[PDB]
């Protein structure tokens, strides 16, 4: 393999304003939205759980 | 700023990971009365989603942005020698358990240890073969240190390859002896120290095995100075943590009490 | 960010009969929970 | 140097873990499974298990592993 | 048992209980003693004018204020273990008793020479008898031989439970699986309460212990009674 | 320490509606369910 | 960017302050659960009808005062908005990892909710033993979700101490010995390493009770070898060093107090305070037996756990001596926060004795699982915590807010405070001494006065805790804006105004050697 | 057998800027406790600032505990308030 | 014969063991003196002993498991 490294710390660099989970580009975006929709989702779906088995 | 430490920026992965955690256990209690995996699936992969982005951004922080100054990496050090300590004292509640139930057994037990109708496993045949694996272990891993800091590329993989190795035949190893053991973790107080204690154990070779591999695939990707490699030497440390437990196991529980 | 007295907050203190309703509700929900939970297992 | 860890990880580490796999090898087999005796401090059951039919430990064999009425 | 309004401790039944209370006495004035210092040297620090805001030394002072509260202590723990080995001390029981602790009542075991038991319930509120006490009534008392050293063991057949009786000073938990020793000896013949020690559930306030001592011929005859 | 006069100053009145109405937030709804302890 | 802000937070100040809003919203469940518990036995009787009910509500009373109301304020809500400030230092050295701490708190507190919802609760006590706590005296969820909330709020605590301890070790100002950082700084470091130490036992002992109630594990189950006094050891060799955890950081709080409102620039006798609270951490790992004084120990077992104990109140002494010696020639000024921090110093002192009491465990025999018991620990740690958080909150309310509290309003808090906790809690060692079990539902009726009057008790603290509320809105919606603090050559938390900007120290301190 | 890469070649942002400062026995980022001067009025403890002001903390006798804080000003020497040892900014 | 007496062997607080080792005692006995067919009567003591010290229900479960041949000590 060939040391990549100058490149990402190029882009990594950036004067763009983004914070660090997102200066990847568009793919941590993507990541991202899932991550925090299966979080939220999740947590809704674990309320209904509650809900659900607080009752006989 | 004119000091040297890091300003991180503002991380949605502490809420992901507090979310994880709450459907982990909400995913367990699920599992253990209610019949479903649903929720604990949500958890485990949320929980692997918020792992690989925050160690992501540590290493978007470090090796591309340039954070960790001599300060920051001072810093991590202690913040890994602490962990290390709590992850002792976890195993330390184990270990009592252990010679709590063994040095004075109950007359359920028989009143002998190892109880009647417990045939333990031979310390000389597969847990002798583990220990020589995981001391092995910590001679290739300190050889794959000793080449990072010597500038050698090759030799350090080759290295850090025969460490991952040993950790991967470990836990088969340990995977086969499980599926061969004769007593399981409902044969009384045997079975549950026996199972949790190396159960806990096997977890931890699994995360530093996974640990040590981060470190194989930034290695080929260049990320490490001769210098400058706390990814590896924490991985390192925690190695071997998972070294030095295997080596009380191995006494404690494999041939004191066998 | 904002910087300053009554900004450095997650509620408002913009308007302080707002504030009352907020401050009731959010201590009020808490002082209540446990009545509401025994009133429920005493519903079983 | 990592010349001297080297010479220890061929000339001695992996050497001893190639031996002990000797050994291992050597004293593999299946040996005879143990008259079943329903003793009442092993096969605890105070809750069925999640998987399974509830009474099968998550690494059965039925080789080896009685249930609490006995061999499968 | 308890009387209302009552600041101490219930009067001793037993020698060892007795022990007890002088020990409480002797510890309780050191904690007034303490107590009131500490409150004064407040007040005196705070009602005066004067000052004196400058470095302190503070070595001197550290002395005194590690030696004598060490010395304090030594005289606490003089007669505290004084007392601990003095229960300790090997007795030769007379009698040995069971009692086993259950989900909710206590069941008692007087197996030396006949087997005789029995379990032992609260008498419930609306079937108390004129002159009975609330909670504390039990309608198989525990009939002991008064003046004689007793061997109590204490376990239980499900969770854990605690067999206490204040006025001899005895408190033994009851734990599945173990057997635990208390040695009992009443000076005086009566009825001698307590109430379980340790939280068994929903009943944990409604398991209670009544004694009844009375002399050895009476307890020989109430025992050939209960086979 | 010391501060400048209130920017919103808070007249005996407006304090006695934000303790009323402080009270009433901890006493109604624990004082509902205590109240009706018996129908449950 | 409201969640940018308060989400993703990775700002000491920020978090917190969700700490503290979190402390005092479970402070109002806190004291709800308790206002039932002296319901139940304001007369004789039943009030609920359903003691598992009952039991329920004393565990819960308990978790949620210690594990989300107490801790979180003291190390996450003072201990984030003070530690930095008073070395100087631009944020804790793991500023994310931090905000997780913070989040995994509303998650356990929703999982203790959760076991009180579903099935009857986990009526145990917070100390949890088995078997009563097993998957027959307790089938169901109840006790699970128990465990869980207690798993989270150990992951919280463990970080958070392996956060304080780098921030105090390694982000100090290069001049700056651990022999010049400020006594609450040294409160909060032994606090970590109490926490660091003590809660992977408790993680380890509440996981063998999980694989006991789900995995037919029998650690604690005697019909497969186990023993329920195993429990009892792991948790209490957590739960003594969680007992000095619970009040370290108000001893470092009180030392600022005292030494603030007597008008000195330091407290007396430093490095006695230091060693005061070393050596109290220290002492704190090897006395946990003395919970165990009934289970049926050795007598040479008892003789050394009650020596041991004792030992304790030497270096405490040396810090209630220092503390009356930095009042000593002060220019007293009797603020509200001065008020609190002498109340506590009474208040703590009676209730050191009463555990002093205990130590001699002939005596414990007869006071074990009685009212005395809860009279001792609502004297040292239910006021003494309280009294140093209510001091700690009045003292540094200015510093967070950039607002005034109404003095003579907070003074009348304390009055009213001081009344009610006394009145509720002086008459349990009476209860104690005539032998009043504890976890009790209802009493034989020679006990019926002093319940009586502790019950009336608690709602004059009930009315003290609706005025502080009412005490905090005036100070919002009143907006008298800080201008001068007195001493901030010797309290440099108050030396970037009132609020401090969010980022503070981007330019370190000078201090040469 | 060479292929790994060194701070020289790869370290970058401030670990780099920290680093380069150091070989030229410079501290921008304020890693090293300074050395007190006499610090009389001739002889000030000249302190380095990016701003007007800055926050000292002066240790007046060694180990003392107690550390005395203040703003040092752009402008006329101060002196600390409890030792008098003089201090001056410059920006 | 009262009660059992202090034994040395077993001082403390858990009589647990002394109750176990003299039943397990009687019972060794009982089986050594049947198998000769001498007399069950010098295993007396330990009856007294473990009948005083052991729980009825110890007892009753230790007679059931030796009938089942699920009892854990060696008799
Ligand atoms: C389990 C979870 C545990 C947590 C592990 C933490 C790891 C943290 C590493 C990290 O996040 O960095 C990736 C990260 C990806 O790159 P980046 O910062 O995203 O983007 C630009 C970079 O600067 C790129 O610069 P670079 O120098 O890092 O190059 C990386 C990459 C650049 O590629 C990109 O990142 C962007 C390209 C666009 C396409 C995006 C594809 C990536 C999708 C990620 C999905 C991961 C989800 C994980 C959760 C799964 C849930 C079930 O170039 C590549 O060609 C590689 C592809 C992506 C690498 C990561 C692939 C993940 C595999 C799954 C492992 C997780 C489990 O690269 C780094 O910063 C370091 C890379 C090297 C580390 C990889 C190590 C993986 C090891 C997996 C362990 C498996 C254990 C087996 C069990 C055996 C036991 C006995
Ligand atoms: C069992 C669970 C455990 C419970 C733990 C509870 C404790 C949690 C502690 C953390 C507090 C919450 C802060 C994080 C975010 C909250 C989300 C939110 O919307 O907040 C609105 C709310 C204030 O709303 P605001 O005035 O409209 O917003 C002003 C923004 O600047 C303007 O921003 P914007 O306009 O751009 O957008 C704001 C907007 C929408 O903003 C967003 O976009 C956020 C969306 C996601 C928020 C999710 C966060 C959930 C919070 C965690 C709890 C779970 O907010 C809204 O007005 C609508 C959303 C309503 C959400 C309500 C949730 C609040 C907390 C719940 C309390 C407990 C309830 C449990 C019920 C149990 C009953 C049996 O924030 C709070 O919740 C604060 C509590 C209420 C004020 C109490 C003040 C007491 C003073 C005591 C003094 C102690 C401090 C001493 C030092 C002080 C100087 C430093
Ligand atoms: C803000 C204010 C809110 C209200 C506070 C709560 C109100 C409680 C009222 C208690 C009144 C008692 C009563 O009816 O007195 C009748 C009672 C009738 O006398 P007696 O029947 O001859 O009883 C003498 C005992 O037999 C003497 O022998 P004993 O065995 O009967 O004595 C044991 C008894 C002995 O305790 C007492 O005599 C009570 C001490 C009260 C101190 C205030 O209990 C204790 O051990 C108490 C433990 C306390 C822990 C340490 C407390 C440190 C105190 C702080 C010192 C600062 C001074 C100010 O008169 C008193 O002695 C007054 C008490
Ligand atoms: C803030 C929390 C806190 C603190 C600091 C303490 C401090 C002490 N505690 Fe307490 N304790 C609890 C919280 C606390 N405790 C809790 C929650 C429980 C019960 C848990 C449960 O069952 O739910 C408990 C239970 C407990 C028990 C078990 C009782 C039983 O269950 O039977 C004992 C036994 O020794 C004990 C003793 C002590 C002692 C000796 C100290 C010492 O550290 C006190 C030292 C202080 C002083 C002595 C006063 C100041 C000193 C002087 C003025 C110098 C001079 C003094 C002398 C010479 C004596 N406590
Ligand atoms: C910190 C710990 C703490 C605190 C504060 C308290 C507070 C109170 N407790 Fe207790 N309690 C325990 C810890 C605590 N408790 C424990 C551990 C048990 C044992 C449980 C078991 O047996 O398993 C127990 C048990 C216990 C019992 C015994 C139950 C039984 O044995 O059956 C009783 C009986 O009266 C009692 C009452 C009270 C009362 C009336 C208050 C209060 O009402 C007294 C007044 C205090 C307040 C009202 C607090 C106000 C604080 C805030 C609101 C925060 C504000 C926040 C900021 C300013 C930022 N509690
Ligand atoms: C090669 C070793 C690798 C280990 C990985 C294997 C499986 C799952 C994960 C293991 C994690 C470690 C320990 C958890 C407890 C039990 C597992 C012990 C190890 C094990 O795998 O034990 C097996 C039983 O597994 C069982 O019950 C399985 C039960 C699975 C459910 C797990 C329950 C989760 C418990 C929650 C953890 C709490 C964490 C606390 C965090 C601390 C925070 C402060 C043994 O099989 P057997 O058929 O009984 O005997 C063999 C007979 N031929
Ligand atoms: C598949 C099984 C699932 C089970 C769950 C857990 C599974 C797997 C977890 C595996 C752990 C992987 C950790 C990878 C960390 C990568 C980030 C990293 O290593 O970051 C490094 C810093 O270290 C740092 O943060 C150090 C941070 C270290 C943290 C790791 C600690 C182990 C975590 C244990 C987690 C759970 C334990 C629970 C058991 C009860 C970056 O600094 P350098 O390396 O100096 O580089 C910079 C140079 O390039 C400059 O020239
Ligand atoms: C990204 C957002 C987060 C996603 C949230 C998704 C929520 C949807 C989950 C579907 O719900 C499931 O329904 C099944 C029934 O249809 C249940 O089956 C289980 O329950 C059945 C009920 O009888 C039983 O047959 C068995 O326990 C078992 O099959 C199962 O428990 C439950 O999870
Ligand atoms: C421990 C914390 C508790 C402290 C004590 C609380 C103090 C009491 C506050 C007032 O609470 C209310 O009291 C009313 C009665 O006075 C109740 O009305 C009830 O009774 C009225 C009079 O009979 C009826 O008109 C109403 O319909 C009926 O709901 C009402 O529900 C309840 O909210
Ligand atoms: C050819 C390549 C060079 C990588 C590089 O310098 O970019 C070499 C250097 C070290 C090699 C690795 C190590 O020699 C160890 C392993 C040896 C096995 O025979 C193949 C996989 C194995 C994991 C190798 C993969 C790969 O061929 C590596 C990474
Ligand atoms: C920074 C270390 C200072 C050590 C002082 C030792 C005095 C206290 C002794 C008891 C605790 C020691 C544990 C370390
Ligand atoms: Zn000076």
């Amino acid at each position: 393999f060939e040391n990549r490294v100058a490149e990402k710390q190029k882009l990594f660099q950036e004067d763009n304003g983004l914070p660090v989970h997102l200066k990847g580009g568009a793919t941590d975006n993507i990541l991202y939205r899932v991550t925090m929709t299966l979080c939220l989702g999740g947590t809704l779906y674990s309320l209904y759980c509650l809900g659900w088995a607080s009752f006989p | 700023q004119t000091h040297a430490y890091h300003m991180v920026n503002p991380s949605p992965w502490p809420l992901t990971g507090a979310l994880s955690a709450l459907l982990m256990t909400s995913g367990l209690t699920m599992w253990f009365h209610f019949n479903s995996m649903t929720l604990l699936m949500i958890g485990l992969t949320t929980n692997m989603l918020t792992m690989y982005q925050w160690w992501r951004d540590v290493i978007r922080e470090s090796t591309f942005q340039g954070h960790h100054t001599p300060a920051v990496q001072k810093g991590l050090r202690y913040g890994m020698i602490l962990f290390i300590i709590s992850e002792v004292l976890f195993f330390t509640g184990f270990f009592w358990a252990f010679y709590h139930s063994s040095l004075a057994p109950t007359p359920e037990l028989g009143g002998c240890w190892p109880p009647t109708g417990i045939h333990p496993l031979n310390p000389l045949e597969v847990p002798l073969l583990n220990t020589s694996v995981l001391l092995a272990s910590g001679v290739s891993i300190t050889w794959a240190h000793h080449s990072l800091m010597e500038g050698d590329r090759k030799h350090m993989l080759q290295a850090l390859f025969i460490t991952i190795t040993l950790g991967v035949y470990f836990t088969l190893l340990q995977a086969s002896e499980y599926y061969e053991a004769p007593f399981t973790i409902s044969d009384g107080v045997y079975g549950s120290t026996f199972f949790v204690a190396t159960g806990f154990h096997g977890l931890h070779v699994i995360i530093g095995s996974t640990f040590l591999i981060v470190c194989f695939f930034r290695q080929l990707k260049f990320h490490f100075t001769s210098n400058h490699h706390f990814g590896f030497e924490a991985a390192a440390w925690y190695w071997h943590f998972v070294d030095v437990v295997w080596l009380f196991l191995y006494v404690s529980i494999y041939w004191w009490g066998s | 960010y904002e910087e300053g007295p009554g900004k450095n907050i997650p509620f408002s203190v913009e308007n302080k009969w707002r504030l009352l309703a907020m401050m009731t509700l959010f201590f009020g929900s808490g002082f209540a929970a446990p009545f509401f939970i025994v009133r429920h297992q005493l519903l079983k | 140097g990592a010349r001297t860890w080297r010479f220890l990880t061929f000339g001695l580490a992996l050497p001893s873990v190639a031996l002990c796999t000797l050994n291992s090898w050597l004293h593999s087999g299946h040996r005879e499974r143990p008259a079943f005796i329903p003793y009442h401090h092993l096969r605890i059951r105070t809750k069925p298990f999640s998987w399974g039919d509830g009474n099968h430990t998550f690494f059965h064999n039925p080789r080896v592993n009685p249930l609490p009425t006995g061999y499968e | 048992m308890a009387y209302p309004m009552q600041l101490g401790f219930q009067d001793a039944t037993s020698p060892i209980m007795e022990e007890l209370l002088h020990f409480h006495d002797h510890t309780l004035m050191i904690v007034f003693l303490i107590s009131s210092l500490v409150l004064y040297i407040i007040s005196l620090m705070l009602t005066t004018k004067l000052t004196h805001t400058s470095t302190m030394d503070a070595q001197e002072v550290e002395t005194i204020w590690t030696i004598l509260p060490a010395i304090i202590l030594i005289l606490i723990a003089l007669p505290s273990l004084r007392i601990l080995y003095m229960m300790d001390e090997i007795n030769n029981p007379s009698l040995t008793v069971k009692t086993m602790g259950h989900q909710w009542y206590w069941s008692y075991e007087y197996t030396d020479y006949e087997d005789l038991s029995f379990d032992s319930y609260m008498i419930p509120t609306s079937e108390l008898k004129p002159g009975e006490l609330r909670l504390l009534e039990v309608d198989n008392r525990v009939v002991l031989p008064m003046e004689m050293t007793i061997r109590m063991l204490v376990s239980s057949e499900d969770v854990l439970h605690s067999w206490a009786v204040p006025s001899l000073g005895l408190k033994t938990d009851a734990i599945p699986g173990r057997l635990n020793q208390t040695t009992l000896m009443s000076s005086r013949p009566g009825l001698y309460y307590g109430q379980c020690s340790e939280i068994c559930g929903s009943n944990h306030s409604f398991m209670p212990i009544v004694l009844e001592l009375v002399p050895l011929k009476y307890f020989e005859k109430w025992s050939a009674s209960m086979l | 320490i010391t501060a400048k006069p209130a920017k919103t100053p808070t007249s005996p009145k407006e304090q006695a509606i934000g303790l009323s109405v402080t009270f009433l937030s901890f006493l109604l709804p624990a004082g509902w369910v205590l109240y009706h302890l018996d129908n449950y | 960017m409201f969640i940018n802000r308060w989400l993703f937070s990775t700002n000491h100040k920020d978090i917190g302050t969700l700490y503290l809003l979190f402390g005092a919203w479970a402070g109002m469940v806190g004291t709800a659960l308790s206002l039932l518990i002296r319901a139940e036995l304001g007369q004789p009787g039943t009030l609920l009808g359903d003691d598992q009910i009952y039991n329920v509500v004393v565990t819960a009373h308990a978790f949620v005062m210690i594990f989300f109301m107490v801790m979180p304020i003291m190390i996450g809500g003072f201990g984030n908005w003070l530690v930095p400030l008073m070395i100087g230092a631009p944020d804790m050295a793991f500023p994310r990892m931090n905000n997780m701490s913070f989040w995994l708190l509303p998650p356990s507190f929703l999982l203790l909710l959760a076991s009180s919802m579903v099935e009857a609760g986990a009526g145990t006590g917070w100390t949890v033993y088995p078997p009563l706590a097993g998957n027959l005296a307790h089938a169901g969820a109840s006790v699970d979700l128990t465990i869980f909330s207690l798993h989270l709020a150990g992951v919280s605590s463990i970080l958070g101490a392996i956060n304080f301890i780098t921030t105090i070790i390694n982000m100090k100002p290069p001049a700056m010995s651990q022999y010049q950082t400020p006594l609450f700084v040294w409160s909060v470091m032994i606090t970590a390493v109490l926490l660091l130490l003590s809660l992977p036992v408790l993680a380890a002992g509440i996981t063998m009770l999980l694989t006991d109630r789900n995995l037919n594990t029998t650690f604690f189950d005697p019909a497969g070898g186990g023993d329920p006094i195993l429990y009892q050891h792991l948790f209490w060799f957590f739960g003594h060093p969680e007992v000095y955890i619970l009040i370290l950081p108000g001893f470092g709080m009180i030392s600022h107090i005292v030494t603030y409102y007597s008008g000195k620039k330091e407290p007396f006798g430093y490095m006695g305070m230091v060693w005061a609270m070393m050596s109290i951490g220290f002492l704190g790992f090897i006395v946990w037996a003395h919970h165990m004084f009934t289970v049926g120990m050795d007598v040479d077992t008892r003789a050394y756990f009650t020596s041991a104990t004792m030992i304790i109140a030497i270096p405490t002494g040396v810090k209630v001596f220092s503390w009356l010696a930095t009042l000593h020639g002060g220019n007293i000024k009797w603020s509200p926060a001065m008020m609190w921090a002498l109340g506590f110093i009474f208040l703590f002192t009676v209730g050191g004795l009463t555990g002093i009491v205990l130590a001699n465990s002939s005596l414990d025999i007869v006071l074990h699982d009685t009212y005395y018991v809860v009279a001792h620990f609502h004297y040292v740690l239910s006021m003494g915590a309280v009294f140093a958080i209510m001091g700690g909150f009045v003292h540094w309310f200015p510093l967070f807010s950039g607002y005034t509290l109404n003095d003579t309003w907070a003074k009348i808090h304390f009055a009213i405070m001081f009344v009610g906790v006394n009145m509720t809690f002086f008459p349990q060692h009476f209860l104690g001494l005539s032998g009043m079990p504890r976890r009790y539902s209802d009493y034989p009726d020679a006990y019926t006065m002093w319940n009586t009057i502790s019950s009336m008790g608690s709602f004059i603290s009930l009315t003290a805790v609706m005025l502080m509320v009412f005490i905090i809105w005036e100070a919002f919606a009143s907006k008298r804006e800080v201008l001068t603090v007195d001493l901030t050559t010797t309290n440099l938390e108050w030396l970037n105004g009132c609020p401090p900007p969010y980022h503070t120290f981007e330019e370190p301190t000078y201090v040469n050697l | 057998g060479g292929g790994v890469p060194t701070d020289e070649e790869q370290a970058t942002g401030l670990e780099r800027e920290v680093m380069l400062a150091a070989r030229k026995g410079q501290d921008p980022y304020n890693i090293l406790a300074p050395k007190a001067t006499s610090g009389t009025k001739e002889d000030p403890n000249l302190v380095p600032s990016i701003t007007n002001k800055r926050i000292v903390g002066c240790i007046c006798e060694e180990d003392n505990s107690t550390v005395i804080w203040f703003w040092l000003h752009k402008g006329e020497a101060q002196r600390c308030p409890s030792c008098g040892t003089h201090y001056k900014l410059v920006p | 014969y009262q009660t059992a007496p202090f034994d040395s062997r077993f001082p403390n607080q858990n009589q647990t063991r002394n109750c176990w080792q003299n039943y397990l005692d009687f019972h060794r006995c009982e089986k050594a003196m049947t198998a000769k067919g001498g007399d069950v009567s010098v295993c007396e003591w330990y009856r007294r002993v473990y009948k005083s010290l052991c729980p009825i229900s110890w007892v009753s479960t230790w007679d059931d498991r030796r009938a089942e041949g699920t009892f854990p000590g060696k008799i």
